[PDB]
């Protein structure tokens, strides 16, 4: 009741939450190929998403941490390669692709032994500052003769993919699973506006339930608390 | 009160508020013509109905004079747009009336359709309900500002109150609010102009049961810039 | 050739730790930040802002969930007793979650200051009446009838004033645990022919510049 | 005897992390760099100067490779359309793939600035006639005849000026995504006896000072 | 759209990529000997090659690092010893040859278990800059009654020779995959060239096609875009 | 809580690497070093003879 440095917005966003988890098994259907890619998703984390929403514009840097065990949280002799594949470069495809060796996209090389990687990625969007709500569309052409799945869609705040596999020309010898950690650090939010009412029913658009609910209607009646 | 051809008459002794404490002002960077000609007058949107089953009204801006004015003319023939607006929402009433208008400015105000049923599965909303023009369209769900975001709290926004009993006109201004300097005009709307009843409209019978709101609105900073298409 | 002792807790992640880490793109420059003309800095500034207050938490249907918004006055009742809102405290479920505040300080746990809360008044310019709000502190029950509850901490209401009138709630705290205001009909209400015989009142609430939070959680619904 | 703990992230091997190592050869003393007339420290320079642009990228037999990079104008066709250059988008597929510009933008993912593009004719000294270069902004589909091509961004282009015409195109930008620079006849190819009847013109395309590039990536064909 | 420090010589070529890979299996055809002799190639990275061919003459130091694992990605207890031979000095032909021995061929000794080897390379050429292209014979004599494969050879740009293998007197016990990276610190570029237009043929050389392309036809027509 | 990462190449042993490391008497005085008439300091020295 006295420090106000609590409610400011950097200690507010800046936690490290768990945002995803790569799963990359010894034989299943999930990842038959030992590999699999990551698109960067700020929404990974449950409550993010009505967090940043608070806002319209934002501008942040992000620290990742990479937790790598087995399922049953066993570490093994295994060595890891992450590879950040930035919004330009295309993804990789194969186990075998050239994507992994291209110089451009930056690898992190790390053992299960090894404490968690842990790298910093900045601010990519090609504008001034990230935007959780477009209304509008991206391109700045007539066409108008698709199905325009386009509304709400913001390519611009694209942050990039990360792309885990086992280090090696042979699959791995031990069943692993690497967790995904997200830090918000240096952050500024610009316009503000209400926070989400109803709950999220996708991912790139603000779309609601086609029944409406309320926040809280504990009071049976007015006059009677 | 007039600019140019255009006369208008209102008071000029009210609540003038301006948006996020921040004129419209010109674009001195590198990203790139300034007219304030005849695209300064006063443009006057056909007038709405304040009813008591009245549910709300959107505007979405620059598309709102995409086709209607001038204004248009140089939106539509420039591939880059930049420009402030000085809304005026003023509607008259009898002593004898009731109401409460929320006018306020969510900039980027995406609307949301709905999807029900044991399996959601919905398209992405219209032209229409996306930008409908000059015309404005009605919410479907006012409560939730057609968005899952609670009008509650819309206030965060540069807002004023429309009280029959005490008000009869909300003046906002609102600055070019974007994540760049230049922008499309017939893509990108950078805002949206909401007006929805918090308390509805009463009166005993015999009265007029339609009180009139008129919008009437000039961009005070228009800086198109770009190259004619 | 440094001497230098690895102490307990080397290895280990805390994800609340501030410290530094090699940048993935050392060369990358993003693009310079330019001005946009709202700017948050502390949540506080939202908490400062007036937000619609829910009130009327009674309906719950789809097609009625605007009334909760505002609450009614009406030539029916006489001196009698309008509403009670909830308790002074912005944290706990209820009207408050209508708030700004409210939906904020469900992200804290912790939190302390002083809270506004003005009414509007949207009846008819030829409506006129007196209503009687009064705050009674926390431990001490819900006063029994208006005039026990003017003795204690009250205003009075006439809509000489449109919807000037505001209250100003002195302390919050955590661990009736919190203080109630009421608001009372001190004067039927009272109109001419051709006016409507019921009219509506909106309540608006934000916290004045000595409320703060503390304790940060997160407790959103979705997702 | 100093308390150190090891953060998250340490044994990791970040491949764009800036650090320093031990030096494999420590009393080695390279030979001191003399001077080299031609020096680059920023591939701008090159992104300034300017390259042939194959705006003719019609044909494709090996043997004709070289029609390239000139585009004709001859007696034959009057007051027509010459040639429509590739939207200004120097790092888009196409013409702008003879650029070293365009070479360079490869290996780059953003870009913003300005692009100069000289036109030179070729003709004998003896030809004379009037073409109408005019860039139309993107968004807007190309101009349909050369009268409303005229009444947006146009130069008039005489053979009083051998080469010195040059458009000077706005700005570049990445999300008709770009805009588009035509060609057009305003005067018919005009010849004395002796005179060939058809001659051929070389565009020549560069950056200016303020042309950028951003964020890194290697797109090589080979290898 | 603001900084220019992106386009630099330094941040254009800076960056460690995978720039060649040594095999030491337990049993094959490959490495019988437990061991390899890797000159140092520019030309390891794919893209590399192109890329410094846009100039004439270079400087550079290089920072080599050593990522070892089994070809699953296994780590395992084994020793390993990376040794430079300069220029000057003589490659290793046997597995106990006395140049794994000479104090004057530097070597590092590292295991699987320890993080990548990480060493860094001066600039090794005796001219004052390095030189992609050579229009001429490298000899100053009147020689010339041989077959002149001597043409653009230019053995002033030789940076030496990595020699990696199993450290002990007998066999390794696990089957080993070296790989490693390269990246270019301090860069001068001096004379610029047009950049290479199509394949490469060979190594040292910039032979092209009997049949010749070109970058790209995308029109038709030169009318119709 | 002094944070450090250990950046790549750390436990390698480079021949070449000049570093310091601890010393195995610490306490013993080396005899002083007296003069000698004739000393080298640079091999170049024995070539120019």
């Amino acid at each position: 009741s006295h420090s106000t440095a609590e409610t400011t917005l950097d200690s507010f966003f800046s936690r490290a939450g768990l945002v995803g988890e790569i799963d990359l098994p010894l034989e299943g259907t999930t990842n038959p190929n030992g590999y699999a890619n990551w698109d960067i998703d700020i929404t990974g984390y449950a409550q993010m998403r009505r967090k940043v929403e608070l806002f319209t514009y934002m501008r942040f840097d992000a620290e990742f941490t990479f937790v790598a065990c087995t399922p049953t949280g066993e570490v093994v002799p295994q060595l890891l390669q992450y590879m950040f594949v930035p919004p330009g470069a295309p993804k990789p495809d194969s186990r075998e692709s050239l994507a992994w060796q291209t110089a451009t996209n930056p690898s992190v090389f790390v053992k299960l032994s090894d404490p968690p990687a842990q790298v910093s990625v900045p601010f990519m969007s090609p504008a001034s500052a990230y935007q959780w709500f477009y209304d509008g569309y991206p391109t700045f052409g007539e066409h108008k003769q698709e199905k325009d799945l386009e509304y709400g869609a913001c390519p611009n705040n694209m942050m990039g993919t990360f792309s885990v596999r086992t280090v090696g020309t042979s699959k791995s010898k031990y069943p692993l699973v690497v967790r995904i950690y997200m830090r918000m650090k240096h952050v500024r939010a610009w316009i503000p506006r209400p926070m989400r009412n109803q709950n999220y029913l996708f991912k790139a658009n603000p779309n609601y339930a086609g029944n409406s609910i309320k926040p809280t209607g504990a009071s049976r009646t007015a006059i009677t608390t | 009160l007039t600019i140019g051809n255009s006369t208008i008459t209102t008071q000029e002794a009210a609540n003038i508020i301006v948006g996020y404490g921040e004129w419209p002002s010109y674009c001195s960077d590198s990203d790139a013509t300034r007219p304030d000609v005849s695209v300064n007058r006063f443009y006057t949107l056909d007038t709405k109905l304040w009813e008591k089953s009245s549910k709300g009204w959107y505007w979405k801006f620059p598309d709102v004079l995409t086709e209607t004015g001038v204004f248009g003319q140089n939106a539509q023939f420039h591939y880059l747009y930049r420009s402030g607006f000085c809304i005026h929402v003023q509607c008259n009433a009898s002593k004898f009336h009731q109401g409460a208008l929320l006018v306020a400015v969510l900039p980027e105000y995406v609307i949301g359709t709905v999807a029900g049923g044991t399996g959601t599965e919905d398209s992405h909303p219209p032209y229409k309900q996306t930008q409908p023009g000059a015309d404005g369209f009605e919410l479907q769900h006012p409560y939730v500002l057609d968005a899952g975001i609670p009008i509650s709290q819309l206030t965060v926004c540069p807002h004023q109150w429309i009280n029959l009993r005490t008000n009869n006109c909300a003046t906002i201004i609102v600055p070019y609010i974007n994540a760049l300097p230049f922008d499309s005009a017939l893509n990108h709307c950078n805002f949206g102009l909401l007006v929805v009843p918090i308390s509805p409209l009463d009166y005993d019978q015999g009265a007029t049961p339609v009180i009139p709101i008129t919008i009437t609105l000039a961009p005070m900073c228009s800086e198109f810039a770009g190259l004619r298409q | 050739g440094f001497p230098t002792e690895l102490k307990p807790g080397t290895n280990q992640f805390l994800t609340t730790d501030d410290g530094v880490s090699a940048p993935i793109l050392p060369n990358f420059h993003p693009t310079p930040c330019i001005h946009i003309p709202g700017e948050v800095r502390n949540l506080l500034e939202l908490c400062q802002v007036e937000t619609i207050l829910e009130v009327n938490n009674v309906p719950t249907n789809a097609t009625s969930l605007m009334e909760r918004l505002r609450f009614p006055v009406s030539a029916q009742a006489g001196k009698g007793e309008l509403c009670a809102v909830f308790r002074a405290d912005p944290g706990r479920s209820g009207p408050w979650q209508s708030t700004l505040l409210g939906q904020l300080c469900g992200y804290y746990t912790q939190w302390s200051g002083s809270l506004e809360v003005t009414f509007m008044f949207t009846g008819s310019f030829m409506a006129t009446g007196k209503m009687l709000i009064a705050y009674t502190p926390p431990g001490g029950p819900l006063p029994k009838d208006r005039a026990t509850a003017m003795l204690g901490t009250h205003v009075i209401w006439d809509f000489g004033l449109q919807s000037s009138v505001t209250l100003v709630i002195p302390w919050i705290s955590n661990t009736y645990t919190t203080g109630l205001v009421s608001i009372w009909y001190q004067t039927n209400y009272v109109v001419p022919i051709g006016a409507p015989n019921t009219a509506y009142i909106i309540a608006l609430a934000a916290a004045q510049k000595n409320f703060t939070m503390q304790l940060c959680k997160d407790a959103s619904d979705i997702l």
